[PDB]
């Protein structure tokens, strides 16, 4: 990769519901076995209505998202507001063009008011794929069964926060490269709500 | 073959009171076979003395770069370079040649001739700046040389007494080597007279 | 398909004169008053800040720029030419004397880079000279205090006092008389303010006056009171309030 | 149009001269006088500082006298600004001979590199030529002292005494009489000064 | 080395130890690990000596160039981003582990940077060979309602933990207090707590055992 | 130099006397995790050619954009008659294969193996092969990947020479295609349950059946269980 | 005045066109006369070649650009070579990249861009030579008129060269007749000879002078030169 | 050389013909503009004239949103206005990524200035005649109003106006400012600032405006928005009932 | 003369250089194009002049596509018009790859806009002698834009350029106002044909062929097609009932 072992929470998802999309991740950077950071941002803004969840290697992802932030700042300004799918293309370009040196697993998650929330998953190699919900990181595999039954098209805002709160807290419990606070980002027409739940809270609920 | 230890060489610098001293061997070898009893690894541009040990091809190319840099700077400013300024000039030139494959250990020596300080400063393979003024050593036997300087050296010495120190310190470290025989020189510098004393020492 | 042009915009004339340079000598004359006095004990530079709408402000304009911390510069001629030149000059000073060195540039040496830039733009077509003449005032430890003048051609000369801008000869003549030998930096400020008063009329305020000295470097000008690690500014602008005190004191 | 801004003033004339070159020869006569005396014991260089205010300083006497190398120096008749561009390139020219062969540059070569460069600008590039003459004072152990001069056309010649600047002709006429095969430096110092006093376009001499 | 950074509700403290080693033998009791970027953006650096210092001067230059250009204060976030883009191009070839700190009009900030290319924002951060022992002190004794005296006192304790348990660390401790309200204080050699490797004494050399093959004099000259 | 991190498997195809049929499951693998199902492998180009891609999904998205450019530029400078001078199988084939051949020759490879199928509106049947290795060939039956191994011997029994071609009508050919896929779903799990099936008819043009799933299921094997991996203590 | 608007190519005049375009247009006419006619199955070009002298001999000005593509010039020989080289590269690429025989419409538009581009400089210039570009692809035979201004029109018959109008009026008459002579090489050749003679009014019609060129339904690009036109006179 | 009527150089009078004529036509869009600062906000009010009824008004703008917080008013001909907008928006976006920080009014100003001065020397390239008014509500200095002119000149303002009725607006502003002795309006809420601005405009150009005749853009903390037709109408209405 | 008749390298007191003035003229000597915005679409129409019997219908059409949903039609000089769309096509294609989206109509307008502005600040690069009317349907709605030699563009409800530009706009503003916008895409084709007819009086010395096209959301379903066959004949017929000039 870039240089050495940099690693993150490795459990992210974006989920669709009645009002938009809620994206969730756990936040924790480790560099080997030393805890480089308790609480970080893996819920990264690339546009005001378009955020991402970052997975893969922390450095790689951060360079790539920087570049994304730059292209959409310019796209917005010249060509108008971009889609989730458009954000997703810039990510894909980078991932594909630098698969031979960087590893970036991106879930691009966005809320639009005229097509609702959309979830796009970007492979390590760089690809653009549409789903009604996605789970990525490598602890996503153990909650695949859970997510697939208890996801439903149309749910309340409180309820979606429970589904994402339950999903990730299981992932963090079995997984060993995960920990620290749980962050969420709710992109709705009620604004951008940033949710934080502290260790004691998600464990219990 | 070896990266810098083909021809060997070791260099010692010391601080005193209105004097410094800088000393070197005269070995040039071709592997462990000593070839020559002359090879001067210390050069000077005016009142700044630069010793660089290591591989000879690399000491020569650098020596000509610093001569160039200093000459043209001297010409523009209408005065010589200062020990302090030259240490800056060295860091950057070396950081340009870190990416290139040089194998050098420079050490910078002089006395400031209008600020009135003895000045010595050090440089490495990586080319990092070392601010200390007591002794700085470099070369093959740098490990033996620090052990020796750190016990033998005592702070603030007159030129005669700095000579007795530097000479013996070098001579005994050198005697545990074969890569540091083939004669040696010592230079005792004040900024208005320089004494050169050749030592008589071991070879293979 | 373009960028094939390199024929000069500065040519010889039949008096062997240079066309652009004659034109530019006027531009300097149509400027406003700026002066320099070297007291030996420092350097003082002062100018009139003036502005081109009543709704504009000249308190939020600047005509002295820091080139490097310890050196400040002022001009007479055209505003646009001055801004691009200062930027290019600030660039070369950082790159070539703090990445190759670490000591801030000696003054004269900085003058030679500004001069080289201006002459370069005169040689080469598709650019034209800068239409400005500078007094670059600095301090360096191995020179002492210094004052240089750069002419619009790219030519330089040292002066221990000089004046530029409207009524150039007459301002300079006034300095020769009022100041002889070596006098103080403080005293030279008192003089500089008077000299600047006589050139101008209809503005007399300290919000239209900018006077700066190179003459001290304090921890207060260092931005930290710890143990020094760099020289820091020797440039200091005197306050609008500070200027106002001294006008009363003439 | 690009060529409809071009005037082609860089070309040979109907008289076969180069407009811009001839104009540069003129420039040199309106700048100060420079005199070079070579003796076999030294070289005496003077250059005349015109427009001297009292608020011009007298602590500088390096601003038309430039060391190009530590055995070569010049006196400039021309501008500070023209000279400076060439001066830096000369100094560099010095370091190249020095680094490669580990000895001092010959004068005769170093002069040629400047002249070829001047020549270059008026042939190609669409450029102005530099309006500057140099009198070169330098030493070799293959030739003793050498003294050259180069001028705006790219032509350069050797002289054993030379004048350039205002009133060249008059200075030279005086020089030709007072010259003698026998030399010393201190004798040459007297010679330079006697002449200098009589070429000034201002009364007496200071 | 042991480099630390600690936030208080009025400013930021960084501190470092100043020991450069070649083996266990102490080459330098003093070399700065605390580098000044601008009067109030100070940066601590760890790892390979040559790399941290050079990078810090390139950035140091580009930021000062910036400050004059905008006729406004330099931001800490500019220095941060320059550092990241420089590491990224060179893909890790720069081996700088940095702790970048600064005070601006935006408030007091504390970030750290790995050579690996990841940045983090922390309430307290540490890096170095003394990184484990120091980060331990800092997380435990950091508290809400931190102040200047408490932040210096904590900072002393940190460097000291790293000295004691990493014995490649030792020598003087230099501290730098950067306050938003008052002019920053660089405290050179605030503590002088450990000394030089072992000596046995040494004494004068007799001149019947030190001999000279031949000698001359020479003189320094400049034209 | 590329290391596959994703696969798509299986495109099988054959000619019949009056057209060609091609079918392919829809698949985005990440090895053995069937990460994506909704990755189309059959990209219809016009209405008389289908481009079938197996291999790496990462190369496949890049090509997916080039195949869409190919349509676009063929309406550029040709406004009309776009089925006599545009969107012909031989062109689609040739376009793709030049980019493929150049990418593999400079060591940055397009890691796919592709079948271009059609009925030419200027000709008769088209079935032509291209791979990452640069080799190209035509045969009455062509299949890529795991189907190249397994399906194609079944298909060769239907047509393998000009003589065998009159002996395959619409009905028999479509039955072969349906049979083959089911074999693929059964003996390789990488293949998705979900498929697309396309018939490109010399009279009817392109008729494309979407969102099909394999049927007439094998479950017979469950009868004959004795264990094959079961342990007893 | 005149010298303003001739001496620059990155100008325009009050009329809505630069003077250099008027001179380039004049230059096509300064060529020797050539007609082109098609019925849209075959396309023929019949050309009167003049040579300078009795001691000169004829050199080619009908150019095979492919074995299905060609051109005739009228105007400036130097320029004509430059254009012909371009069309030839263009024909080659079309075959290698797309398997195409190149339509005239696509070729014209590309020749246009280069021409445009050289009025977007000083020291580039319009060609000042016109071409009748023929070829037989899958939408049939085609005849284009290219002008060095960039005006591309497809005409069913046309002429360029001095006294274009003579053949052109003959062509507008015989139109309806020739377009319903479909599928005949020999009827159309005979027509071409008849046509070129309505141009003539100060020049002779002789075997060695005349030159015929064909491409068509069952004819790849074949030229009749010299002797071999006698039997169509 | 020998040319100055085909290429751009210094005049011996010293007033450069190309710069002077660029000062003159800008007014070819039938615009008049001002920007003022309130205590907390910066409001721009700008004219719009619609010359056909084959034209929509809502695609007609002279305010371009550079970033999220920065506004720019261009007074000029619209092909030149837009050319500058495209360049400014990318340089702003480039700065924001590199330096982690949103572009200052003055820095944008300065950078476009230095470039126009470069094009002024250039003998193969012309300068844009655009007059660019950069506004925002910075939190590192408050409200700011900084105006460039095509020359390369820029200077800080208290409020500014552009168009031929520059003098008339100037006087209206000078009178208010002398009276309060402040360089800003201190009215809490943006609203009261927009209305005041509107009054002074109606006085200067001496006509009542309509919803479709003004276009109003207001800059607020950390966000910039243009105001709509329906809202613009609320402003005109409310001042009719002060007398 | 003023020297700005052959330079783009300097500023003129007309606000614009004479050589840009000369390109505008060339637009006015081409043959009429219009654009009709609708409540579900856009309609393009063009006059092509027939002089000779040798021409073939709809292959010498001056209507060119970009992508598959963007319609471009122009009046004035032929080589300049082709060059222009050819640049637009490259930049569009670049957009399509990079952002994996079809181009917006306001985005395409800029993309052309900067290229057209660039050759008026350069002396060495020739202005366009075409005015191009373009638009389509996109994911923001339908949009009609028209681009001038200046680099001037604005959003329209109806637009015209070519010889009959004045006459045509006069009839058009009346109809566009009397309706909401020219009703639906079907209605508009008959009206369009009537404009092409009236416009031919400004050109009545040579004959015409009416050539119409559309890209309409609700009556072509997001694609650009030429309007032809039964419908094109029908529209000429409708025109010849009412106008009988």
């Amino acid at each position: 990769l870039k240089k050495g072992e940099v690693s993150l929470g490795t459990s992210i998802m974006a989920v669709t519901f009645k009002d938009g999309v809620i994206l969730g991740a756990d936040s924790r950077t480790t560099t080997g076995a030393y805890i480089a950071n308790r609480v970080t941002d893996k819920l990264t803004r690339v546009h005001d209505k378009i955020w991402c969840c970052r997975s893969g290697s922390a450095a790689d992802t951060q360079a790539i998202a920087d570049i994304v932030q730059y292209h959409l700042e310019l796209y917005t300004s010249q060509y108008g507001t971009p889609s989730t799918e458009t954000a997703a293309s810039v990510f894909k370009e980078l991932c594909y063009e630098n698969k031979d040196n960087l590893t970036a697993g991106i879930i691009v998650a966005g809320y639009d008011d005229k097509n609702k929330g959309e979830v796009y998953t970007i492979p390590l190699g760089g690809s653009v794929h549409k789903l009604p919900y996605a789970i990525a990181g490598s602890g996503s595999t153990f909650i695949y069964g859970y997510c697939d039954k208890n996801f439903r098209e149309n749910m309340s805002k409180e309820e979606t926060v429970d589904f994402i709160k339950h999903s990730l807290s299981q992932a963090i419990k079995w997984d060993g490269s995960s920990g620290g606070v749980i962050r969420m980002v709710v992109l709705t027409a009620a604004g951008v709500e940033r949710l934080i739940f502290y260790p004691d809270e998600y464990e219990q609920l | 073959s070896d990266p810098s230890s083909i021809n060997g060489g070791i260099v010692v610098a010391m601080t005193g009171k209105d004097c410094v001293a800088i000393a070197c061997d005269l070995r040039l070898g071709s592997q462990s076979l000593g070839v020559s009893n002359k090879f001067e690894k210390i050069f000077h541009y005016g009142h700044v003395f630069l010793g660089i040990t290591g591989l000879a091809t690399d000491v020569t190319t650098l020596n000509e770069m610093f001569r160039y840099k200093t000459n043209l700077y001297k010409l523009k400013e209408e005065r010589a370079i200062e020990p302090e300024t030259f240490t800056q000039l060295v860091s950057s030139s070396l950081y340009e040649r870190r990416f290139g494959p040089y194998f050098v250990g420079p050490v910078v020596a002089g006395i400031n001739s209008k600020s009135g300080k003895p000045f010595i400063a050090g440089f490495d393979l990586i080319g990092c700046i070392d601010e200390a003024k007591d002794f700085i050593v470099s070369g093959t036997a740098s490990d033996q040389l620090f052990g020796m300087c750190e016990s033998l050296y005592e702070p603030n010495l007159e030129p005669e007494d700095l000579f007795e120190t530097i000479s013996q310190a070098l001579l005994n470290a050198a005697d545990r080597d074969a890569l540091s025989g083939w004669g040696a020189v010592v230079y005792i510098i004040k900024k208005d007279e320089v004494v050169k004393r050749y030592l008589k020492m071991r070879q293979d | 398909m373009t960028d094939r042009y390199s024929f000069s915009l500065t040519t010889f004339s039949p008096s062997g004169k240079l066309g652009q340079i004659d034109y530019a000598l006027t531009a300097v004359k149509q400027g406003v008053t700026s002066l320099g006095i070297k007291a030996t004990n420092g350097v003082v530079i002062a100018t009139e800040k003036k502005s081109s709408s009543p709704l504009a402000m000249s308190e939020t304009l600047s005509k002295v720029s820091l080139l490097t911390p310890d050196i400040g510069a002022v001009y007479s001629g055209m505003g646009p030419d001055y801004r691009v030149l200062v930027d290019k000059s600030r660039k070369v000073a950082h790159t070539s004397y703090k990445r190759i060195y670490g000591e801030y540039p000696p003054t004269k040496l900085l003058v030679s880079e500004v001069a080289k830039i201006m002459q370069e733009a005169t040689q080469s077509g598709g650019v034209r000279p800068f239409g400005v003449s500078l007094l670059i005032a600095g301090h360096d430890e191995f020179n002492g205090f210094s004052l240089y003048q750069v002419d619009p051609s790219g030519s330089y000369f040292p002066w221990k006092a000089t004046a530029i801008g409207k009524g150039s000869v007459a301002a300079k003549t006034f300095l020769e008389k009022r100041w002889n030998d070596e006098l103080e930096l403080e005293d030279a400020i008192h003089i500089a303010l008077l000299t600047l008063k006589e050139s101008v009329e209809g503005e007399f305020n300290g919000d239209t006056i900018e006077l700066a000295i190179i003459g001290d470097e304090n921890p207060d000008l260092l931005g930290y009171t710890g143990i020094p690690t760099d020289k820091g500014p020797r440039f200091r602008k005197l306050t609008s309030q500070e200027i106002n005190d001294r006008l009363e004191a003439l | 149009g690009s060529r409809r801004y071009d005037s082609r003033t860089t070309i040979f004339s109907p008289e076969g001269r180069l407009y811009q070159v001839e104009y540069a020869l003129e420039s040199i006569s309106h700048a100060g006088t420079a005199i070079g005396i070579m003796a076999s014991d030294g070289i005496v260089l003077a250059a005349e500082r015109k427009v001297t205010s009292t608020l011009l300083e007298q602590d500088t006497s390096t601003e038309k006298l430039y060391k190009l190398n530590d055995k070569i120096a010049v006196a400039v008749a021309g501008l500070t600004a023209d000279a400076e561009i060439l001066i830096n390139t000369a100094r560099i020219h010095a370091q190249n001979y020095l680094k490669t062969y580990n000895e001092d540059i010959p004068v005769e070569i170093l002069v040629r590199r400047l002249s070829d460069i001047k020549q270059g600008y008026t042939q190609h590039g669409g450029l102005r030529p530099f309006g500057v003459s140099f009198i070169y004072a330098g030493y070799d152990d293959r030739y003793g002292y050498q003294l050259y001069t180069s001028n705006p056309s790219g032509n350069y010649t050797g002289w054993k005494a030379i004048s350039v600047g205002a009133n060249t002709s008059a200075a030279q006429t005086l020089l030709q009489m007072d010259y003698k095969d026998d030399m010393k430096v201190d004798d040459a110092i007297e010679l330079a000064l006697k002449t200098l006093s009589k070429t000034t376009d201002s009364s007496a001499l200071t | 080395t042991t480099i630390v950074g600690v936030k208080f509700n009025n400013g930021v403290v960084i501190a470092a130890d100043t020991r450069s080693t070649q083996g266990p033998i102490v080459a330098d009791k003093n070399c700065a690990k605390l580098h000044r970027i601008s009067p109030k953006i100070w940066c601590a650096g760890a790892g390979t000596a040559a790399d941290t210092e050079a990078v810090t001067q390139l950035i140091g230059s580009n930021i000062e160039l910036h400050s004059l250009y905008t006729s406004r204060e330099p931001r800490v976030v500019s220095a941060l981003q320059m550092l990241k883009q420089h590491l990224f191009k060179y893909q890790g070839h720069i081996g700088a582990y940095l702790i970048v700190a600064g005070v601006d009009p935006t408030g007091s900030h504390l970030f750290s940077i790995h050579a690996h290319g990841s940045t983090d924002v922390g309430y307290y951060l540490s890096l170095g060979s003394g990184s484990l022992a120091a980060m331990a002190v800092l997380e435990s004794h950091w508290k809400q309602d931190l102040t200047k005296e408490e932040a210096i006192k904590l900072a002393s304790d940190a460097i000291q933990a790293g000295i004691w348990n990493d014995l490649g660390s030792g020598s003087n401790v230099d501290v730098c207090v950067m306050e938003i309200g008052k002019d920053a204080e660089y405290l050179r050699n605030y503590l002088t707590p450990n000394v030089r490797e072992e000596k046995q004494k040494s004494y004068k050399f007799p001149r019947g055992t030190t001999a000279v093959l031949k000698e001359s004099i020479v003189n320094i000259c400049d034209i | 130099t590329q290391q596959p991190i994703v696969t798509g498997t299986s495109v099988i195809s054959m000619k019949y006397d009056n057209g060609v049929i091609i079918a392919a499951d829809n698949l985005g693998s990440y090895g053995s995790l069937l990460r994506f199902n909704g990755v189309e492998r059959l990209i219809p180009v016009g209405d008389n050619t289908v481009v079938g891609i197996s291999g790496d999904i990462s190369d496949m998205q890049h090509i997916e954009r080039l195949l869409k450019d190919l349509v676009t530029e063929n309406a550029y400078d040709n406004p009309l008659a776009d089925a006599e001078e545009a969107l012909e199988p031989s062109y689609i084939f040739e376009y793709l294969a030049t980019v493929m051949y150049q990418r593999r020759s400079k060591m940055n490879p397009l890691w796919n193996a592709i079948i271009v199928a059609g009925v030419q509106s200027n000709g008769d049947q088209f079935l032509r092969y291209v791979n990452l290795l640069g080799v190209t060939y035509s045969s009455p039956t062509l299949a890529t990947g795991f189907g190249a191994h397994m399906a194609n011997p079944l298909l060769r029994k239907v047509v393998d020479r000009e003589s065998d071609i009159p002996k395959t009508t619409v009905q028999v050919a479509e039955e072969a295609i349906v049979n083959a896929m089911r074999v693929l779903y059964y003996r390789d799990a990488r293949s998705s349950r979900n498929f697309s099936l396309a018939i490109i008819d010399k009279n009817t043009g392109l008729t494309f059946k979407k969102n099909l799933q394999v049927e007439n299921m094998k479950w017979d094997f469950a009868k004959d269980i004795k264990g094959y991996g079961t342990q007893k203590i | 005045f005149r010298n303003n608007y001739d001496g620059d190519t990155v100008t325009f005049s009050p009329t809505g066109r630069l003077f250099q375009v008027e001179y380039a247009l004049e230059a096509i006419k300064q060529g020797s006369v050539t007609v082109g006619l098609r019925s849209n199955t075959h396309a023929v070009l019949v050309a009167l070649k003049r040579n300078a002298d009795e001691l000169s001999s004829y050199q080619k000005k009908i150019i095979k650009c492919d074995e299905h593509m060609g051109l005739s010039l009228a105007g400036l020989a130097p320029d004509a070579r430059v254009l012909s080289n371009y069309l030839r590269q263009q024909c080659n690429y079309s075959s290698l990249v797309f398997n195409r025989k190149l339509a005239v419409e696509r070729a014209g538009h590309l020749l246009c861009d280069k021409a445009q581009k050289n009025t977007q400089s000083y020291g580039g210039r319009p060609y000042g030579v016109g071409l009748l570009i023929i070829g037989y692809d899958k939408s049939g035979a085609h005849l284009l008129e290219f002008q060095p201004s960039g005006n591309v029109t497809e005409l069913y018959g046309t002429a360029i060269g001095a006294r274009s109008q003579g053949a052109k009026t003959y062509l507008e008459r015989t139109l309806d007749t020739f377009i319903k002579i479909d599928g005949n090489p020999d009827e159309l050749i005979k027509a071409g000879v008849e046509a070129i003679s309505q141009s003539l009014r100060d020049e002779s019609l002789t075997v060695d002078n005349l030159s015929i060129a064909i491409v068509g339904k069952d004819t790849p690009f074949t030229i009749y030169d010299g002797e071999a036109v006698a039997k169509y006179i | 050389a020998g040319y100055d009527r085909h290429i751009t150089i210094f005049s011996p009078e010293g007033r450069l013909y190309q710069v002077e004529y660029a000062f003159k036509a800008t007014n070819q869009t039938n615009i008049n503009s001002l920007a003022v600062r309130g205590k907390d906000c910066t409001v721009v009010i700008s004219q719009k004239k619609v010359p056909d009824k084959l034209l929509d008004p809502t695609t007609v703008s002279y305010i371009f949103c550079i970033s999220r917080t920065i506004g720019m008013v261009v007074n000029g001909p619209i092909p030149d206005a837009r050319n500058a907008a495209l360049r400014a928006k990318a340089e702003a976006a480039e700065f924001r990524y590199k330096y982690g920080y949103d572009m200052p009014c003055d820095v944008l100003a300065k950078r476009m200035a230095n470039l126009s001065q470069i094009y002024t020397q250039r003998a193969y390239m012309r300068p844009l005649g655009v007059i660019l008014t950069f506004v925002s509500v910075d939190e590192e200095l408050g409200p700011s109003i900084y105006k460039t002119d095509p020359a390369g000149y820029y200077v800080g303002y208290k409020a500014t106006a552009t168009g031929p009725k520059q003098q008339e607006i100037t006087t209206n502003l000078e009178n208010h400012f002398k009276k309060s002795k402040i360089d800003h309006i201190n009215e809490e809420s943006w609203e009261k600032v927009v209305e005041f601005a509107i009054t002074h405009m109606i006085d200067a150009l001496g006509t009542e405006f309509s919803k479709n005749d003004l276009e109003v853009g207001v800059a607020t903390k950390d966000k910039f928005f243009t105001l709509s037709a329906e809202n613009i109408e609320e402003r005109l209405v409310a001042i009719a009932e002060q007398d | 003369g003023t020297g700005y008749d052959l330079s783009n390298s300097v500023f003129s007191p007309d606000g614009r250089n004479f050589q840009v003035e000369y390109a505008v003229k060339a637009v006015e000597n081409g043959t009429t194009s219009i654009g009709i915005k609708c409540n579900d679409g856009v309609v393009f129409a063009v006059e092509k002049l027939i002089t000779s019997k040798l021409l073939v219908p709809q292959k010498n059409v001056k209507i060119q596509v970009v992508d598959r949903h963007i319609g471009c039609v122009y009046s004035g000089l032929i080589p300049d018009g082709r060059h222009l769309v050819n640049r637009g096509r490259e930049e569009a294609a670049s957009f399509k790859k990079l952002y994996k989206t079809p181009i917006p109509i306001p985005a395409f307008a800029d993309r052309l806009g900067q290229y057209v502005q660039a050759h008026t600040l350069y002396n060495s690069v020739r202005p366009f002698g075409v005015s191009t009317i373009f638009g389509g349907v996109d994911k923001n709605g339908a949009h009609l834009y028209m681009l001038e030699p200046s680099g001037s563009y604005w959003g329209y409800k109806g637009a015209a350029t070519g010889k009959g530009r004045q006459s045509a706009k006069a009839e058009l503003e009346k109809l566009v106002d009397h309706h909401p916008e020219g009703l639906s895409a079907r209605e508009a084709v008959k009206q369009a044909a009537k404009i092409i007819y009236l416009a031919h009086e400004d050109n009545k010395e040579k004959d015409f062929e009416l050539e119409i096209s559309w890209c309409s959301l609700s009556e072509t379903n997001g694609l650009h097609k030429f309007v032809k066959g039964d419908l094109l004949q029908e529209a000429i017929d409708f025109a010849q009932k009412e106008i009988n000039g």
